[PDB]
């Protein structure tokens, strides 16, 4: 399970860096999308792609 | 026999942070939800092995609630038993009771409704709110009103935090106190008074922590709650249910206002020097310096008292201990009640939070008592209401929100009747 | 004389708080099986057993299976110290059992029979904390705790 | 618990007081940086009497420097242990009284005292149990006495329920530094006898005789004299900072020394004082400390105590000593020198033992004698005053400041009857 | 208690209080022949006031190691050899016979001078010292991120009269209370035991040095 | 049969520091409070493997109490018992009895109360104070006043230390003595006299100590305490309780001032040679060079004598020993009293203190007598009190506190009344 | 203390006018280029200094 302090509750109005670039994904998986992104995600290409 | 508790406001859901901290360790529940019969009253087991609390946290300000959502008790509470609005009530009762109250409370009670669902033997409700706040007064006195039309017959145990006599936190307290008290009377069967000065007293006198904070207060509130509910959870020689307070403590439908007292409040180092006996921990609960509400129980007369016990307590000396209590003239009962004691004995010794200011003790006593000195509290707070009223001070915050002038006059006239009662009944 | 003149009873007996402080929440849990099939109804059945190091008391909790024929009863034996022997009862005074008469933590050996009020429970397991405690304090080997 | 606030006025006081803090700092083991670097734990149970913890082991003295020239305020921070005082406490004017009692007490005090009372009020209320005040000043200078005097009277109304110690050096015709000394002292004394609770009389004349006869110092600069006075001030308050067999706090002393309200002028002393030559040759037990104590040449006042009688007398011993051996000593002295002690007061000697001797010493003592020989120090001054004031010499610097001719006639009048009622009790 | 333990303990006390012991010893032998009686030897230490600080077991060990049978049936204690060590603490007597030898300004073995500044004690198990440094590292990080002062909170439990007080020290339960209630961060029992064992006082093993603990969990600069 | 013991002032609680150091050894109680049924009269068995004394050290200055808090008996006591003010009485009777005592005695006796009820067979009190000081005499008297009005019939044994004729550490002490005895004359029951100077002589002669500090004086005072009270902790061949002293030694309701003595004051070396026996330690108790009070008893006549024995003493010989004493004509009894002894024999020998100065003797005698010589002490104090008063010396401090000349002129005549009652009873 | 009683501020710190006189209009100009293309918008860009 995802029980670390880094993950957050679904009812979390607190801010998470980069949740305005996600869609069609549950919140906990959305917090996974920002930290360890998949090659198809925009959060991956804004960070680890060569210019 | 299950019981559900609703925590409303800034204060209410901070004590609930300290209440639910005790329950999970007293029953050996790890802070994530499982263990490495008696919890049936508080934690409803679900699925494989994971226990979840029977309690809701609603507050219109999203600041404190999501702290819990990211505190140490994350996996314990469920995702949806934590309700949070978008903005607060800001010490304005009317603002909490009508504008925002209407938009969230039907979401609230339609969550409690599926809390009674899984429950089977719901004993009652017990609330926590600060009558001096914006949500404690508003969203409580709105929900308390709406619960009593759904269930009605069930008892309601209020643990409300009153504004201290001279110590205070906000400026418009005496307005939100009377507007809620007007609605506390006709719905709450048994309301247990709590102060903030009187508890700042105890942390300094007994636990001698000179500069205490809230987390010291909330912890020993979480004791009294667990002490008066222990009869349902564990087995005792002489146990008292949560309906006894609805029959052993309320003589009149409107005289429902109780003082609380807990003993022995002793730190770790003064513990083993002191001789812990039933003679004095029954005595300690009666000195005026050992109450949770700043008032002198000497001025009035006790209507009815109920003494809960814990741990290794033989039923013999509890009799000879209270037998002396009647023979002290420094305290006086009302002649309209020649017998007014309700002793309840239980077997579980008081569990101490790890790293708390309290010591492991073999026994403990909580005293919930009705009296007439409380009739002084509603007076001394009443006095300061009229002063701000003749000047119409802070009023336009109320009428500007939607409410009007009438309930300012009549809630003053409602509590006006309450003074005559504690005067007349004390005669 | 002190009792009649007014004196705390726990002080009268003595040597109580010391054990409670050191072992406040220390409980040895065992899994017993009570074979009874040889009687003219009913079957054999598992139970658990709590030994409270604070008071040296014993508490036998009955575990329940889904759709068992048994009415749900949480507890099977009250939390009182086991007698371990037959004592000539007096009709006036419920017997006062001394620690030497009662069972001790050193008596459970993981393969023995416990005469719990005539019932002979055969205990057959133990929790990790109990195994660790036995190795720590009674010098048991790893193999006994198996 | 018990606290002392320390005020230093004028150049004479600030320099003495500077040594007083370099001394007391070492008795508790804190370096000039203000951090603890001692060894015994007993150094830190009672540092609140003299210090406040600032942040992370920094201790600041509870002192208030004050004068009317920024000259001393520079020098006081020059030397070591100058970097400990709180800069906020450095209240000081700019002009300079110029050795004029009237200017310090009527002109500059008018505009600066309201500011020093501020910081005094702050330090006093910041603590819990004020034991008293500790004023280090002089009696001949302008901003020492006149400015320091008004500060006193401004206080006795404010804290009328506290002690007040003022270590004030006096002028002597052999050490005649200024020219208007008889005008300043007599003007100052008239106010101490009303407001101050008790003052310790000092003078630079006797402090030199000590530094030649017993210390055998060749060239004793002001650094050693002020170092001697610092010891006595550091000894009187030993019963507050350290546990002792027979404790005696400041008030326990006063009530034992002052029989009548107007007689509170003490002479002092200190033992053992030994040259670093004869240090390695002499014996250090209790009777030695006593014969060196009652030695008329050890008093730090130019008043021969065998020319008068001791009303009372006190002796604060420090170090592990046998209380019998201490007491039977004080008995012997009172039986042998039977004349020098008052008849109508039996057992004129109070004793006290404290368990922590000064830094480096195994054993010390401190003498405080309320004698009637201190009358001469006022007699030699009362005449210098009346010798000048007969021709009104040097007067136009006071009359042209706010004083009239009445006050000088009144000050000498009060000073006169004071001397009268020492001779009265003898 | 062994002889060296008792000896350095008495040395520490006499040096820190600057107590003159020779006075209480000389009067018990009028003849200056040394060899004072054992009762008078213990008596003089009681006079000096050392009884409060050291244990009678420790005074007993000191007597038996300096005891010497002047006769087959008579036993005494040569106080001269003992007074020799007691001034070897302060200085080195008879320096005139040897100028080349250098004496230190103070005995370094007896004094800490930094017990309120640093934790001098070391844990003998390396993994135990490893864990204690790991926990303080985590704690210093949390304190620096939150901006909490540490020593300010311990002043409360120390200053009060209702606790057994010792400067720079709070006993274990008050330490734990200030650790979790007054400060935010949460620490478990094994790490509390490590935090106690490092800053524990060897004189009185139930006092915890909060001053040193604060100084190492955040430096003042 | 328990007894509570309070200690007031610098001298009082310093002596008590040597008494409890003694008791913990007489019962094998380590300082931390745990043994590795006689203790019952001094220590309440609290908790398990703990014992807390029946004692309260109180004063106005912290220095001498907080020394115990950091001493070696940190854990022995209960940190609530050790009371401490902030500012000392400063040898100013009026200051500790009218200014500072007015705030601290309410906290004092309200603690003595919850020590009394914790007892079961309370015999009486026994208080320690030196009357020369300000707090020991000033509030020591004020405290005794409110005990008498509260209990009345509990025997109060005040073990005072009077000022010596020659050796003295204060100059205002003659005032503080006369003022103190003005109350102690009529409130206490059994007031024992002790000088510091007379005890100084004992150490020099018999203990051959040439430099005795207070540490020794307070040590052999505890022996006197530990002897007369051992008749409760160890059942003797001839018991004598605290009330016996009250009726055997007080021939008139004002003459309660007992000369004390003790024997043998022997060193460890001379303990070998001296053939200890009963017939000589009885003589050693009456030689005027062995009483703790500086007075020549041969100048008066014994009102009545009392003799506590300990150790290996058979009662045949104490009859013989007392017989010879009454045959000797150098010491004579008053004609009002033909039968003049209260013999007393115990079993447990004296206890030695490792590091102490007294030897392990097989037996010991503690004599507490009553003479007509004790008038000279009051005849002496009254003179040197009159000298200073004629000049009104030091008066403006006592008056200056808020008292008046009245308390001086009227206490001066009380000692005049007392001395007149000694030369009367001596007829 | 001087600042309170009135004193030119520039004279309090000192050593100001000396440099200004010798180097009054002496300016070292550099051409810097700030590469930033590695961020998620925009490019590199020249500046001066
Ligand atoms: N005893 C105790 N009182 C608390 C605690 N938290 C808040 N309070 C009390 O709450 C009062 C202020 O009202 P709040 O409850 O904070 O305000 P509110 O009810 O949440 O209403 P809004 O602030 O408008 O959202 C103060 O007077 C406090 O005494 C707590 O943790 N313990
Ligand atoms: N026997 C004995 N007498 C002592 C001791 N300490 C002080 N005294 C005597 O006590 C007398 C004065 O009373 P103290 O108790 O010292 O002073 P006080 O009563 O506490 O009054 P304050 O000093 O104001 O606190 C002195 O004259 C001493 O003779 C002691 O340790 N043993
Ligand atoms: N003991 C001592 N006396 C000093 C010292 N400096 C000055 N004096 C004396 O102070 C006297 C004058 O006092 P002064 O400082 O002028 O007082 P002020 O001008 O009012 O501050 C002179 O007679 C000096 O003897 C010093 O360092 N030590
Ligand atoms: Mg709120
Ligand atoms: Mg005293």
């Amino acid at each position: 399970p995802f029980t670390e302090p880094e993950w957050k509750i679904p009812g979390y109005t607190g801010y998470v860096q980069g949740l305005q670039e996600t869609y069609k994904k549950t919140p906990v998986m959305a917090q996974l999308e920002t930290k360890d992104p998949s090659p198809e995600s925009f959060i991956y290409t804004r960070t680890q792609t060569a210019p | 026999r299950e019981v559900i508790s609703i925590h409303i406001g800034q204060a209410g859901i901070q004590v609930g942070n300290a209440c639910w901290e005790l329950y999970c360790l007293e029953h050996g529940i790890q802070p994530d939800g499982q263990m490495p019969d008696a919890f049936n009253t508080f934690f409803s087991e679900t699925g494989a092995g994971k226990h979840v609390p029977r309690c809701i946290f609603l507050d219109l300000e999203p600041t404190v609630v999501d702290e819990v959502r990211t505190g140490t008790y994350r996996q314990l509470f469920h995702p949806e038993q934590l309700i949070s609005g978008k903005e607060d009530a800001a010490n304005n009762f009317a603002r909490g009771h009508y504008t925002i109250g209407k938009e969230i409370v039907d979401l609230a009670l339609d969550r409690i409704r599926k809390l009674a669902d899984n429950c089977t033997g719901l004993q009652g409700f017990l609330v926590f709110n600060a009558v001096g706040g914006g949500t404690g007064s508003g969203l409580g006195s709105l929900l308390l009103e709406r619960l009593s039309v759904d269930y009605g017959k069930k008892s309601k145990l209020g643990f409300t935090v009153y504004p201290s006599p001279q110590v205070s936190t906000a400026v418009v307290e005496p307005y939100n106190s009377v507007l809620s008290t007007h609605s506390l009377l006709e719905h709450t069967d048994v309301a247990v008074m709590l102060d903030n000065e009187a508890i700042y007293d105890i942390c300094r006198r007994s636990l001698d922590i000179e500069r205490p904070t809230y987390t010291n207060l909330n912890r020993l509130i979480a004791q009294v709650i667990s002490s008066l509910t222990a009869s349902l959870r564990f087995d005792g020689a002489l146990n008292v249910d949560i309906t006894e307070f609805q029959t052993n403590l309320v003589p009149y439908p409107r005289i429902h206002f109780m003082l609380s007292s807990y003993a022995p409040i002793i730190s770790a180092e003064k513990a083993y020097h002191e001789q812990l006996s039933v003679a004095e921990i029954t005595n300690a609960a009666f000195e005026p310096a050992s109450m949770m509400v700043k008032c002198d129980p000497r001025h009035g007369k006790y209507m009815a008292c109920c003494l809960m016990y814990r741990g290794d307590v033989v039923p013999k000396d509890v009799n000879a201990s209270v037998a002396t209590i009647k023979t002290k003239r420094t305290i006086q009962f009302v002649d309209w009640c020649p017998t007014g004691f309700k002793c309840g004995i239980n077997y579980q010794p008081p569990t101490v939070v790890p790293g708390g200011d309290l010591a492991k003790v073999q026994r403990a006593v909580c005293m919930i008592s009705n009296s007439t000195a409380i009739g002084e509290i509603f007076s001394r707070l009443d006095h300061k209401f009229d002063l701000m009223y003749a000047k119409r001070a802070f009023v336009h915050w109320y009428v500007g929100e939607g409410m009007e002038e009438g309930e300012f006059s009549e809630a003053r006239e409602d509590l006006a009747a309450l003074e005559k009662d504690f005067e007349e009944v004390g005669a | 004389v002190e009792a009649r003149l007014g004196k705390p009873s726990h002080l009268l007996d003595g040597d109580r708080l010391r054990q409670f402080l050191e072992n406040n929440k220390k409980v040895l849990r065992f899994w017993c099986v009570w074979d009874e099939r040889t009687t003219m109804y009913g079957d054999r059945r598992p139970y658990v057993l709590h030994y409270y190091l604070e008071d040296d008391s014993v508490e036998v909790l009955e575990i329940n299976e889904n759709n068992s024929g048994r009415d749900p009863f949480p507890v099977f034996l009250k939390r009182g110290p086991l007698p371990k022997v037959a004592v000539k009862t007096n009709t006036t005074l419920n017997p006062k059992f001394r620690k030497d008469q009662c069972y001790n933590a050193g008596d459970f050996r993981l393969g023995l029979f416990i005469n719990v009020l005539g019932r002979d429970f055969y205990l057959h397991d133990a929790d990790t904390f109990t195994k660790q405690w036995y190795k720590d304090n009674l010098g048991y080997t790893d193999e006994e705790m198996s | 618990m018990r606290e002392i606030v320390h005020i230093q006025g004028g150049q004479c006081g600030n320099q003495i007081g500077a040594k007083f803090w370099e001394v007391v700092s070492d008795e508790h083991g804190i370096d000039p940086t203000g951090t603890y670097h001692g060894d015994s734990d007993l150094q830190l149970e009672r540092i609140n009497v003299y210090f406040n913890e600032a942040t992370g082991g920094r201790y600041v003295p509870r002192a208030i420097l004050m004068d009317l020239e920024p000259g001393t305020m520079d020098s006081v921070r020059s030397g070591p242990y100058g970097q400990i005082f709180r800069p906020d406490n450095f209240v000081f004017g700019q002009t300079g009284a110029g050795n004029n009692w009237a200017k310090g007490h009527y002109t500059e005090g008018a505009e600066l005292i309201d500011s020093v009372l501020d910081v005094v009020r702050k330090e006093a209320e910041s603590c819990d149990c004020l034991q008293g005040f500790q004023v280090c000043h002089s009696l001949g200078g302008g901003t020492g006495s006149g400015m320091g005097t008004l500060l006193i009277s401004k206080i006795r109304e404010e804290y009328p329920d506290r002690m007040m110690l003022t270590f004030s050096v006096v002028p002597s015709p052999k050490v005649s530094d200024t020219v208007v000394e008889p005008y300043n002292a007599t003007l100052s004394v008239h106010q101490l006898v009303e407001n101050a609770d008790e003052c310790m009389v000092l003078d630079n004349e006797a402090l030199y005789d000590i530094c030649f006869r017993t210390l055998k110092l060749t060239t004793p600069t002001f650094g050693d004299l002020n170092h001697l006075i610092s010891a006595v001030m550091s000894g009187i308050t030993c019963c507050l900072r350290f546990p002792g067999q027979l404790n005696a706090d400041l008030r326990k002393l006063a009530v034992n020394l002052i029989p009548f309200p107007r007689l509170h002028f003490f002479m002092v002393g200190f033992t053992p004082l030994t040259s670093r030559g004869s240090q390695q040759y002499r014996a250090l037990t209790v009777p030695e400390l006593t014969q060196q104590m009652w030695d008329a040449k050890n008093m730090m006042c130019a008043a021969d105590p065998r020319h008068g009688r001791y009303l009372t007398a006190s002796a604060l011993f420090r170090g592990r000593m046998s209380t019998k051996e201490v007491d039977e000593q004080m008995l012997n002295v009172q039986n042998k020198n039977s004349s020098y002690f008052v008849e109508w007061i039996p057992n004129n000697v109070k004793s006290s033992v404290c368990d922590i001797p000064p830094k480096g010493l195994k054993m010390s003592a401190t003498f405080i004698g309320n004698s009637t020989a201190i009358q001469e120090m006022f007699k030699r001054v009362s005449e210098q005053f009346t010798a000048m004031f007969r021709r009104k010499a040097f007067l136009h610097w006071y009359t042209g400041e706010g004083m009239d001719e009445m006050e000088f006639t009144e000050a000498e009048s009060n000073m006169n009857d004071l001397v009268s009622e020492y001779q009265q009790y003898q | 208690v062994t002889l060296e333990s008792a000896m350095k303990r008495l040395k520490q006390h006499v040096y820190k209080q600057r107590v003159r012991v020779k006075d209480f010893i000389m009067d018990f032998d009028k003849l200056n022949s040394g060899y004072v009686f054992p009762n008078h030897f213990l008596s003089a230490l009681s006079m000096a006031g050392i009884d409060k600080y050291l244990s009678p077991k420790e005074l007993e060990v000191i007597c038996e190691t300096y005891k010497v049978q002047r006769d087959a049936t008579l036993v005494m204690v040569d106080h001269r050899t003992f007074l020799h060590e007691l001034e070897l603490v302060f200085t080195v007597p008879h320096l005139e016979k040897d100028p080349l030898v250098e004496v230190a300004t103070e005995p370094a073995d007896l004094l800490d001078k930094t017990r309120y500044l640093k934790s001098s004690r070391v844990l003998q198990p390396p993994e135990r010292e490893e864990a204690v440094q790991a926990v303080i590292c985590r704690l210093s990080d949390v304190c620096y991120k939150r901006g909490q002062p540490v020593k300010a909170f311990f002043d409360d439990a120390a200053r009060d009269d209702h606790s057994a007080k010792l400067f720079g020290h709070v006993t274990l339960p008050q330490f734990r209370q200030v650790l979790t209630t007054k400060l935010d961060w949460v620490v478990s029992d094994p790490e509390v035991s490590l935090l106690a064992a490092k800053f524990l006082h060897e004189d009185k093993p139930e006092f915890i040095n909060y001053i040193a603990f604060s100084c190492t969990v955040d430096p003042p600069e």
